[PDB]
């Protein structure tokens, strides 16, 4: 019997959806033809649950982006997506100048062309990136205005990505753009427990005081089935 | 193999009833390589005045005592010529001897799971609800010496379960048996230096999973004794000496 | 341009498929690999490492969870009394689903080779005791007493210095993997029963308590293999995480 | 004379009917824009009888799929198949969590772009797949209202079949799934008589037994052509 | 990108093409193949069992079926009688439908090679009688007496402790290969006629039945071949199978 | 060649009027690899005291028989202490060596089709219009050793010819020439072992394709006696004994 | 033709990506270059001055 489907590039490489993206035509999310998503994996608990059972992790990946309406109708629209690393500039508007990528990565797609993907390397300035970071970024008092900063990692925040209707006009059509996450030459380290509750936050741990659930099934006598 | 002895530095180690030593991962502390370095200046290699027995605060341990844990680096520096370099360099290093010791007698009985977290980051209740989104203060973070006890060691204050606590480097302390757990573990992080400050590599965990038990007339009083002893500490960046 | 001509399957999209996708960096190189300890290569590596089983599922209390985790034993009346029992399926809801083993379990829809569960003592040093841990096979009704659990596989356990006993759940099975275990059509796929016994009786002096307890930790052999990934079983969460 | 085109692939290497899906947009059967298709190729008679020729066949196989709405017509609609192993959890509805796909195999296609086509292999947890199973799955008293587990082995049951509209809203159009499948790589064993009487349901060799006809033509006289 | 230029056939679903399909499960690896009996490699391999050829093709009666899997012999008038007649037309309604290769056959458009049938006599011990099985090569009519049919090819068949005989019908063809006879111009394909004669007599002492019955069976022989691939004409099905 | 001599175990038959040995799909009985086999567990090889001729009931042939069936690892579940083995172990494997034995005298005359039907599937009438999805009863799809009557010999009670039966490891009584059948199995499955309660491997059919007969004055009553010995036979996965 | 099938990313114009692209003007010859003074090869020779 092989053990060739329980390696790390068999467990980890597979299409998963770790980021979701709307552009409306009328509403109070992002209403202006344009996005920009903070590159974070942890938005979905699926895709989160796996990879936190491993404490830190190095790997390549590849990014796809399937778009479409809210009903999943395919439409004749040209998008922009751009990868905008920590300290390029964030794109204000459709027709911000940023738009320009003159040295940042973007991907000029239509709705009509199948899903893009590209790949991206490993790109934190440490040796891997990390699900659990225990301290702080900064030096200096912690009180509690600050606590919000406790388990940030810098090492793991990669930067934005936007998107826009290449336009200076709005959109015909209300947009939401999926995207999925394959992890590729996967190395992981220090195995912990799998998580154990819902989820409920992105940059945290936290979960429901009132309601912790056992980790599983229970019966009514320790001697019957 | 039950009688063992421990000598680094000027300090030594003596248990009689032991259960052999524990190497974390497999692996011997070291110093580090010239290729898995970045920061340029000579490091700072006390050697003896640091790398030796240190002996932090001792707990009782009840019949219904629910668990300790300290935090690493952090335990220590505010001690003797370790905290020093640790304080006046920005930069640190080291891996550690960890020696738990705790005796009763053949008529007592329990016992203690013994073992290091890394990267132990602390979560709490959320306000019971789970609606609160707060977060533990640097007393519970970072205890120091005295340790902090565990208000759910079932979920070890994290929201993971202890059951599967043994997948990281342990030893158990089972009264019948032996009277102390001897862990040795290395240098873990994902960058060859950083502050013994600001980050703390590990948590050690000294958690009842079977309860402290006795004939009324044995004495009540069981101390669990937390000795550990760095190893291969290296220190850079030099300046004027930080608290925090 | 060079005649070719698109079969099915054109622009879909397969979560698992494993391709070549354009790098949206180019001449960009990672960070150098330090050495870190504990690496990881291959998940089974996990499995055999013995995490507690939760036996003694019952108390949900809020504050008696921790009991969960061990289960205990006391003096008798001397009539090869029932201590504890549970069925040994891995990936099946029940006591199992507390270990490792189990947990990665649910991540695949198919396992093979022997179990182990290893039971740990905490009694005083002057508690003596002799345990019968028996294993039943499928087909077998949990035995209703000692005299008909000690007709299939088990282990005499004596304390002593050496607190713990290592209990066996050989592979026995007709084929030769087995999907998880559940109630119903699947419980064809049932491992069998396993259930602790006094073989003789707790025994202690005066002064010495009269209950002590024992901790279950469990795991897999090195004959132990996984295959098939699927999601697991649960989903830990309700709402949006924010 | 060659005898090459008798073997097993070339007898059985030929794409056939096994499965056809209806998603109209009003009506009782599967109205609300999502459909799951249980993944047995019993539901019909010429494929069903070549392959019943044996007792037992190990085989991986190609399934292509032709959309297109009742009338032939092809539309610009984008849909979603997605295989569901036994045990996944099956979509509820055209919007279900389950259409993530962060694991199971999913393939999404336009009903204008060429039938979709995918390579499966032999995934059996027995060493072949049986057209005949003589026993029952589970132990137990075998009553009358549990006769209908009779003959049905579990290792045939490799899962559901999904599809849907790409969307949130109603399809304009009403749509139909033709399935094909074709085996390669195949090994037989134990040739079993060939279907006699007129097939009736898919779990089991059911025949009418007011209208058992002979296996074929008949004759006046036996003396006389 | 590199210049390419699609021909007819673009899009097209040949049945029956013989391409590369995308994979569905990346990494997956089948159940290994354990050794099973009877493994089938060529369906020639079937078509040289002998099955029941029914002759006796005249009972439909609803009682009356299992006859149909044998014909009658019985004491005569002495003037070489005749017995039973049929094609020898493999793929043509009539008795060979009853056998296996009657039925392979109906999945090829045509085929080459002897026949041969095998006639069990099942009468008692104390039977004797010899038969002339005679095989008329096409455009021979039905022959009207036994002086006629025996000018083609025959065997005198003696009754004895070998209770069978063999009655080889040689690949006797003006084309290579046949497509299957029918009615009208396609009965250019005839094979022939088979009939069996009494070459003597059905004899019997007292006590013994007046009435035996024959059994015949029939394949194909080591030079017969198969080739391009069609539908049976029947398909065992009237509405749709729940 | 017409005489033969069958030993295994303590039984031994003996015939003057056979006609050869048929060993299905040209393969004797064996053991299970040790890479074909997945239970871990050691089996049991009771060898002499399982791998013997086991006489099963008698039938009587009329005139006016349609044929009976035996379903295999069944009809000696309860016999023996082969039987006792099928029923405490959850696992069994074996092959079979098949003896079908009846006589007659020179003077009578009929046919037999001795065959061995893998898998063999019962089918019902479908209430006789084919509208009614019913199923046969347990005691028709596992007759046990008594056997069971075919109400549809032509189609074997399960919709398929049985002019093709022969395609199967089979043999025949013909009166005028032999006066026994004798075929040997092997373990057919796709499983290395299975259950002997819940599957029944092969089917054993016994049928007149031509009619006994005879004239008033000679013996009327002419058995079909059915002798079976398992081979290699292996069981696994003990237990207590279950009986279905 | 040739059977194919684009993946995600087909027609995206990626800033930084390195790819060919169809020349304007075929069997064109560059002037010959001269020797200039002060080439510089690496950013770095000027993070040292």
């Amino acid at each position: 019997h092989s053990t060739a489907e329980t390696t790390l590039d068999s467990f980890f490489s597979r299409a998963g959806l770790v980021g979701e993206i709307d552009l409306p035509l009328e509403g109070t999310t992002n209403p202006n033809g344009y996005a920009n998503w903070d590159i974070d994996i942890t938005g979905y608990a699926q895709m989160r649950r796996k990879v936190e059972l491993f404490t830190y992790m190095r790997f390549d990946a590849e990014f796809t982006f399937v778009a479409c309406t809210p009903t999943g109708q395919v439409v004749p629209q040209l998008l922009q997506y751009m990868f905008v690393p920590p300290g390029a500039p964030k794109p204000e508007s459709r027709e911000s100048l940023a738009w320009q990528t003159a040295t940042n990565p973007s991907v000029f797609v239509k709705l009509t062309d199948p899903p893009a993907q590209v790949s991206v390397p490993f790109m934190s300035p440490a040796s891997a990136y990390q699900w659990f970071y225990d301290g702080y970024p900064t030096f200096g008092e912690h009180k509690q205005e600050k606590d919000l900063e406790y388990g940030a990692c810098p090492n793991n925040m990669m930067g934005t990505f936007s998107v826009r209707n290449v336009g200076s006009s709005k959109s015909k059509y209300p947009l939401v753009v999926r995207i999925y996450m394959r992890m590729k030459h996967v190395r992981a380290w220090i195995p912990r427990p799998m998580r154990n509750q819902n989820y409920l936050f992105k940059a945290n741990p936290n979960y429901a005081g009132n309601s912790i659930k056992p980790t599983g099934t229970s019966r009514t006598a320790i001697t019957t089935l | 193999d039950r009688v063992a002895q421990l000598t680094i530095g000027n300090s030594t180690i003596t248990t009689q009833e032991a259960a052999n030593i524990i190497v974390g991962y497999g692996e011997w502390p070291s110093y580090c390589s010239d290729d898995d370095a970045t920061a340029v200046d000579k490091p700072t290699r006390p050697d003896v005045s640091v790398n030796r027995f240190y002996t932090l605060d001792t707990k009782l341990w009840e019949k219904s005592s629910k668990g300790w844990y300290w935090k690493f680096p952090d335990v220590l520096t505010e001690t003797g010529v370790f905290g020093q370099n640790a304080q006046f360099h920005y930069l640190y290093r080291s891996g550690f001897c960890i020696h738990v010791q705790c005796n009763a007698s053949k008529f007592h009985q329990g016992a203690l799971l013994v073992a290091i977290l890394p990267e132990y980051v602390i979560g709490t209740v959320a306000g019971g609800t789970g609606t609160e989104d707060s977060h533990p203060p640097y007393k519970q973070t970072q205890p120091g010496a005295d340790g902090f006890e565990l208000q759910h060691p079932y979920v070890l204050d994290a929201g993971i379960p202890i059951s599967q606590l043994t997948v990281c480097p342990h030893q158990w302390i089972n009264l019948r048996t032996n009277n102390c757990a001897t862990i040795i573990v290395p240098y873990m992080n994902t960058l060859p230096f950083d502050s013994a400050l600001n980050h703390c590599n590990f948590g050690l965990l000294v958690v009842p999973i079977s309860p402290l038990d006795f004939d009324q007339g044995a004495t009540p009083v069981i101390p669990i004794t937390i000795t550990l002893a760095p190893m291969c500490s290296e220190f850079a960046g030099l300046r004027q000496a930080v608290t925090q | 341009g060079f005649p070719t001509e698109p079969k099915p399957g054109t622009n879909q999209f397969l979560t698992t498929d494993d391709g070549v996708s354009a790098p949206i960096l180019p001449n960009f190189h990672p960070t150098p690999c330090i050495h870190i300890p504990g690496e990881v290569r291959n998940l089974l590596e996990l499995c055999q490492v013995e995490t507690i089983l939760e036996v003694n599922n019952v108390p949900t209390n809020a504050t008696s969870l921790m009991e969960r985790l061990r289960f205990p034993v006391s003096a008798q009346a001397g009539k090869g009394e029932l201590c504890a029992v549970f069925r040994a399926d891995p990936g099946r809801d029940g006591p199992w689903q507390s270990t490792m083993l189990g947990q990665l379990c649910g991540y695949y829809t198919q396992w093979s080779g022997s179990l182990e569960v290893t039971f740990m003592f905490t009694g005083s040093f002057m508690a003596t005791g002799k345990m019968l841990i028996a294993y039943t096979p499928p087909g077998g009704p949990l035995p209703k007493d000692r005299a008909t659990a000690m007709l299939g596989t088990h282990v005499i356990w004596d304390f002593g210095l050496q607190s713990s006993v290592t209990l066996v759940i050989p592979w026995i099975s007709n084929t030769h993997y087995r999907a998880h275990a559940r109630d119903g059509v699947f419980d064809y796929y049932t491992t069998g029963l396993v259930s602790i016994w006094y073989q003789t009786n707790y025994v202690v002096p005066i002064g010495a308590p009269n209950t002590a307890y024992i901790i279950a930790l469990a795991a897999a052999q090195k004959n132990f293999t996984m295959k098939l990934c699927k999601d697991t079983s649960h989903i830990l969460q309700t709402a949006s995480i924010q």
